[PDB]
């Protein structure tokens, strides 16, 4: 709770860098230059428009503290990530395959490095003449 | 190498029980069979000439049906660990609590305490197996994933709720005059006709086309009476089905054109690219603020994928056509801006 | 706080009385169920052998009705004041003199007379509840709002009343001419085809499936031609109701399709600002000018709501997809006419 | 002001007459019933018991339709003069020379000597009157223009030619089998399937649902297979009235959304124009030139309104589609033509 | 000119007979009637009382069925030389070679057998006649081509299994559950309830509205039972008609519609071109490298017309749509982007 | 009678400004230049073709007298208003509420100033949780 | 017989201007430009599709022969005319009114000059309250 | 056997023109501009789709060693092309007319020229009033 709640303020700390507690478009996008993440003003607003509920264009401090207070481990977390992998499954195996995966991921959507590719590869297990089950993936990454 | 077909035998096992797909459905189908075949044979059994053999046949077939589903149910639970949602011990139990599977379980049972009464054959044990062999009917049941037949009458039926209860009131309304017309008509001569109820059973069964002809107009006043209410009762009375079918028809078509097209492929591929790049993603302060911007574009991938979770419909390619007129208008509006502005 | 709740209650109410959503049906079902039961009793009073019991039941069930209907209007008299239109003792009397209100409280007057008439048990006083037992099927009339079964019905009859015509002719055509064939080669071995009349009335039997089997062809003749022509004017006969239900199918499924949309959106909101700008405008003859200048833009906002009370069709879309065309031609016309004068 | 009076009064006639709309077919249900009267007074004339009033009510309605529908023939043949194609003697006789004018005035002379032969009351007479009874149908067959009833149920069937001859056929296969191993489990308890024969008429009214019950299977075996058989073959025997029924219903809608548009008026306003202008036309020989280039312009939107005949379908809104896009894409074309010109 | 004669009196036959369309239906209509002609005579034949006249009619017709069937046999093969896939003797013996040739063939030689053997009239033989009466049936098996109704009907059944499986499972509970309550109160006053199967045959006599009679609820509760469950199972157990009525109507409007349009000309086109093309390109190793990049093309436009074999659907315009929208907006984008490289 | 006949004379004395006795699109376009409500010449064309029944696009003076001699207080005007107001309903529940209400006006349909926002807001009962019902508005609205 | 063909040759002859034979784009739009009917090409381009049947382009001098000696006194001819008529038909009533003619024949298809609306007005019966049959009409330019 | 792969290697040669081993776009987009073919790159990148099964855009030494080994006389062939031929067929006659082929040949599809026209014409019989059958074309195309 209190390491938590300290992380949180002295993220915000860096995020605001003033004492107006509300973070704009330009706000954010400036974080993400830092970065090189390449901010848009259209995606910026569709993120915007993902946080608030009035339409009034400014992200509340309440609403980012409810928002961010509860945990991505949820139950409909896991069924939702199971379907998204289900979208990319082949005759309903149950697994993901080395080819279709590593086609889909770097054509398919935003693209992905090769490297990380080659990581990914790597971190599952490489025998099973190439396939790896996805269910696993879901189990934890949901919980984390 | 154990290890890889071991997983690959218990995945195909476990599609053929859970999942059935192509020729997996023809073992359904002949559990079904086996299922019927007990279910006629008690029919034969109530026959007190037919009773014998029917019985006999009925305990050797109970017996290749205990052996079988037995089988059957201890073959599912090996292949529940196929996927790791199940995996282990604590898995298999977790398997085993499903509602189904419970139900399974306990008509197994119940199946294996017939078997046991019949071989003491008491009386009290010849009245449950006659109650109890109604039970096989539950893994018939069973095979429907979550009551989908219930579910689809139920969203045809009250798609088109107030076309039903428009036919059903309008034929309950034909009916009751009718019933009415004929019986006072029909009194005197015909003494089934004697009662306002006999005449209310003559055309429930005259406006179904049942036709039992128990009861039959004599007289023919009655009988032009009888024919003109037929033809409209008739047209009235067939009415549900009809509507069911073509909206039936209508759902399949819909749904055939929904299915050829694709939709959340897409908000897919954003959910997993987002939670791989979250997954990744674990000055250090700085590492846990991208952290936190990608566990943010999980929860808008997620938000995504909910929304987009509504099938295709016509609101959505007018939507898509809005969209694109709106682009081109927008776009060549600027460019005329362009052009008026080079101009003057 | 008082006067809040106290209308907020009265809203309830008028909403699960008068318009019915959702759960609300519930109470109406019970209400059905309740007259549904009564219309039964009623049936089995008519049996001389269950008479007894019956009568007893319906009294009982007569009383009970008596006080939960009369709940029922004293609750909807006194909810029809929520809306302002019925506020008030005069509204209250303008309510009371909606047809159904009156139909419902003659019905009720007739049921409690009736019960006085059973308390005296005359002779006259019997048959006239005997008459007036069928007066109870008035409520259940009463909930289709201002007959919308009987709306829905005619309006898909006319839709299809060439196809419904067809159907009926060359059906007569079928019945008539093999009736006069079965006759003519039924006439002398079987003795309920002795006249034309009595062939009619097999034919219009057979052809709508009923099927009684009071009179049936005997000849191996006469069964060949029934065969040909059952197949043909059965065929027939059922096309009524396969059109009609495909009609409501379809209506259904449009219906859906109309409703996912939305028009009258953008002139009620015209209208609501332009009543809303007229009342705020109430030198001051150029204010006066205004009034009437908000008065015709109300007018106008007005004309285009009931233009578009249309529901949306196939013209809409298509005439949506001319304007967009010709706004884009015309306007890259334009575009091209000015870079044409930027190179001559 | 008589002449036109006269013209007016007359074109309404022959509105009501001879092109029915809204309330003027009330007249024609008027006639119908008349004619249906009749009718079905004739069918209760060959009752013994029933013979007296039925035919004393005949000649009496006979006299009345006798004086009525000489009055619509007068009527008409006046009315006739309406439209110019019909005007004078000459019109008048090119009127009467329709089939269906010559069928009515046959149908009246053959009344006239019905009542004429009635007056005398010959035995030969009086067969003559019992056969030619029936020729009153002839008019209810009028009533529809150039048979068009016959015309749209023959366009339904042959667009529905492959799936009505697909349920027939196998139909008549289930039909043949069913009976078959009815005949064959049924033949030694049963006296009523004796034959094959019997099992065939058995098979017909059993999968028809008209279920006569003079002949039913006794044998339990006899029962099952009658079940299973009556399920799938009932499924089958229905399908033509169902196949029928939507495909009306579906044409039905298509002319809804076809008659919705208009697409005949600028070929009409063409043709009407050229008319015109090639009446006006009549040095003298670039007259005659003129004169010529009119009534080829003339033939040219005649061609058009031929070809215009055909309703509107998928393949008008797809071309007119593809010539927007090849506009649109064409003048872009040239656009970005003129301004790479004008770059480079 | 007596080969090009002879070539075009041989597609008009083999036109006639083996690719049927319009008129030349006609001939195989008559040939159909034969065929059914036979049957009922056969059936006529199992009639002690009318087993004379009939056989010896069938007789008649078997020997002309004989003449006629023979001289369509060998009217076939030779037309089979018509086209050069079946020219030549080699050719002939490819097309007697088809399956439907073969059984033709052999039922004719079994039609030669039967009638050698009523020239014998063995028992042996009357009773191999007997058996062997029933092959005829095979030549009306052979109209449609490779099972046309049976592919029809398996595609519209697969296309609706979900529905039709709901609606007979929901039907078969009904059945049961209904039979099970009218057993339960119709025991002891009915004698054809004595047993749950007796109610299970009335319940599905009932539920099709076949209604033989043979077995009715005589007490009242039964009644009241049977008039509900009836309602319900018989609009339960209509289903299946209706919607494959209702498919079968809907995929006749696709096909009209797909038909409209016009998919593989281009490709065939392109086939035909670049099959000309190879055929006329037969230094000489630039020759050869010509004729490869022919074949090259040549297969290219096989492998478009392989998938353009697909028929049109929703998706071919929606891709349509989706490669105009994308090449109006890029050529818009390249010439914004040349407009503002002008101002810039 | 007399009061209206005068009213209305003196109200087209300024509409018409001369002898002409018919207006025309700048006639009126002047009129609401001077109160700028910025006219234009769709919306004037519009208009125009809500008067007229001839297509000739002029208003004819005995058109104006017959279209403006009868009132707005109309039978068939108070069931449009209330379906009109019934498009913005919730549920059918018979009232409209403050935020929707707020909301709609502004954005949906011509905008409307905040300042007249505050006045149909405390023109109306405060009381209620801040609801109010529409009913009223049309009984008021449509007999004035 | 010998005068119709004298009168098709001498008209020809004007047509033609030369040895050629044929009738190209140029060829009559030369004749319409002299009579002030503004040729196009799409329009000229479209009169030839309409008398040409193998699309070559070029007037065939038999298919003119062929075309024009056939009259356009046909049977079908008065059917087509009376659905045109028909097509602008109000209630069914085979009358065309003097408004409704008057506003469709200048407003739709072609314009027409005011001349001659008043034209055919007079050309017409006056009376009947303005109300003129048009199956007289179809019957007198049928066989002219 | 050794004369096939002989040939195939003499003409790969040229095809290849060095050690690489692949064909580019370039690569043969020369070779057509040798013959005056006219190449694009859109039909050059549909050749390439056409071959290739994993997207790269290279044609792989094996992949057209496969491709290239197997002949066109397969027996389906015959039934595509019988197809082909059919969809310009009248009333399923199975003759192909001189003047349908000649007017399809030439403007449907890609354009064909006169000579070879007249080289199809006298390629098959003149006789048979200008009617020829195409399934003995089929049939001598397929087999070559």
């Amino acid at each position: 709770t209190e390491e938590q709640i300290a992380e949180f303020k002295e993220a915000f700390s860096l995020f605001d860098k003033d004492g107006d507690g509300t973070i704009t478009t330009k706000e954010l996008g400036t974080v993400m230059r830092s970065l090189g993440q390449n901010p848009t003003e259209a995606e910026l607003q569709d993120m915007i428009n993902e946080v608030d509920a009035d339409g009034n264009g400014t992200i509340d401090f309440p609403e980012f503290l409810t928002m961010m207070a509860r945990k991505m481990k949820d139950t409909d977390s896991e069924e939702e990530i199971r379907e998204a992998f289900r979208v990319f499954d082949k005759d309903g195996n149950g697994y993901i395959s080395a080819a279709e995966l590593r086609h889909v991921m770097t054509n398919l959507g935003e693209k992905l490095t090769d490297e990380e590719v080659d990581e990914m590869i790597r971190e599952a297990d490489i025998d099973g003449d190439g396939q790896v089950n996805y269910e696993e993936f879901v189990q934890m990454m949901t919980a984390k | 190498r154990r290890n890889v077909k071991y997983r690959r035998v218990q995945n195909y096992l476990y599609n053929v029980l859970e999942r059935p797909r192509g020729w997996a459905f023809i073992y359904h189908a002949f559990v079904f069979l086996l299922v019927f075949g007990c279910l006629i044979l008690s029919v034969f059994s109530t026959i007190p000439e037919h009773t014998k053999l029917a019985s006999s046949c009925l305990l050797i077939l109970e017996f290749v049906m205990i052996v079988v589903f037995g089988l059957e149910f201890i073959i599912r639970i090996w292949s529940a660990g196929c996927c790791c949602r199940y995996r282990g011990w604590q898995g298999r139990l977790r398997f085993a609590r499903k509602p189904f599977c419970v139900i399974d379980t306990i008509v197994l049972i119940a199946s294996i305490a017939v078997v046991s009464a019949k071989t003491q054959g008491n009386i009290f044990a010849t009245s449950a197996l006659r109650s109890l062999r109604f039970l096989q009917i539950l893994r018939m049941v069973r095979m429907d994933r979550r009551g989908g037949t219930w579910k689809l009458l139920g969203s045809v039926v009250y798609a088109h709720s107030k076309e039903l209860i428009t036919a059903w009131y309008i034929g309950f309304l034909v009916l009751i005059f009718s019933s009415f017309l004929v019986y006072l008509v029909e009194k005197d001569a015909n003494k089934e006709f004697s009662t306002y109820a006999d005449a209310l059973w003559w055309g429930t069964i005259t406006l179904t086309t049942i036709g039992y002809g128990d009861k039959t107009p004599l007289t023919w006043l009655g009988r032009l009476l009888s024919a003109g209410f037929a033809l409209l009762g008739i047209s009235f009375f067939a009415l549900p089905a009809g509507i069911l079918g073509s909206g039936f028809a209508l759902k399949v078509q819909e749904q055939h054109r929904q299915k050829h097209f694709e939709k959340r492929r897409n908000p897919a591929a954003n959910l997993i690219q987002c939670v791989w790049r979250s997954y990744a993603a674990d000055t250090p302060p700085l590492k846990t603020v991208i952290r936190a911007i990608r566990i943010m574009k999980f929860h808008v991938a997620k938000r995504k994928f909910k929304e987009t979770l509504r099938p295709y419909d016509v609101k959505d390619v007018i939507e898509q056509y809005s969209a694109g007129h709106l682009d081109m208008l927008c776009r060549i509006k600027s460019l005329q801006t362009r052009v008026d502005q080079i101009l003057g």
